[PDB]
């Protein structure tokens, strides 16, 4: 894959203040810092699930986020669930930073084997100053409480620690994150429940629910994320 | 193997690359 390749220096070029120094002094390099290849988390069956989401989302962020510009591993989203799997194998071999996208499919990858563990993705359509912001990141649920995993520029857009109560605590959570840095919340896409099972002939649903966070209004916004964690008890 | 050794120095420029980009 060479043409990408070169596409990935030149968008390099323009964007940063010093474009053409950058590149050159990096693919001309002979010695560079080795980058160790992160180690795949595997578990105990004495460990708790917790412990466990944290070891996911430490793997998670030790590939780091992609801030070059060009994503490495496209995702179809529409492929079967097997697809993504096989796909999610590959990151982990290429070992390369991602983005919000790819840490979804990564941690279902790194939890089908929590038959306990709800994964469910839920993605965000922000406003800010004109323009428009999609994000996405994995919900979990544990015994009862919910939590997420994915890959933010924001801290606190991604890892929550499944300890809210309920779905829209949760939710309302990423709001405030939002709220924080000055976006506003147009729009809240929860998917359903994905399958355990890495050969699952079915595509994830990304949009099993579309929640417009204006046009509802706080309460009803309230019911409408309850009654989708009621629909994921199918 | 011309593969793999070629793999091994691209991820190194990879990350190379993205520490600079976290400049923001």
């Amino acid at each position: 894959d060479e043409a990408t390749w070169e596409r990935m220096w030149k968008h390099v070029a323009k964007i940063h203040p010093d474009g053409e120094k950058v590149a050159q002094r990096i693919r001309g390099a002979t010695d560079l810092p080795k980058i160790p290849i992160p180690s795949v988390p595997t578990f105990q069956p004495s460990t708790p699930v917790p412990e466990r989401l944290e070891a996911v989302q430490r793997y998670i962020r030790e590939l780091q986020y992609n801030h070059t510009g060009t994503q490495f591993f496209e995702i179809k989203k529409s492929r079967p669930l097997t697809g993504l799997m096989d796909l999610a194998k590959e990151m982990t071999k290429e070992a390369l930073p991602i983005k919000c996208l790819e840490a979804v499919i990564l941690g279902i990858y790194l939890t089908n084997s929590m038959p306990t563990l709800e994964r469910f993705p839920i993605s965000f359509k922000t406003y800010f100053s004109g323009n428009y912001f999609r994000h996405i990141v994995l919900g979990v649920n544990f015994a009862g409480r919910y939590g997420a995993l994915g890959m933010s520029r924001r801290e606190d857009l991604m890892y929550k620690p499944p300890a809210f109560r309920t779905l829209s605590e949760l939710v309302l959570d990423f709001e405030a994150a939002y709220g924080r840095c000055w976006h506003v919340l147009k729009k809240v896409k929860l998917g359903q429940s994905v399958s355990h099972d890495p050969h699952s002939v079915e595509q994830i649903e990304w949009k099993h629910s579309v929640l417009d966070v204006e046009r509802l209004g706080r309460d009803d916004f309230r019911k409408e994320l309850e009654r989708h964690a009621r629909d994921m008890r199918l | 193997s011309a593969q793999q050794e070629l793999k091994q120095r691209q991820r190194a420029e990879i990350y190379a690359l993205n520490r600079v980009m976290t400049e923001l």
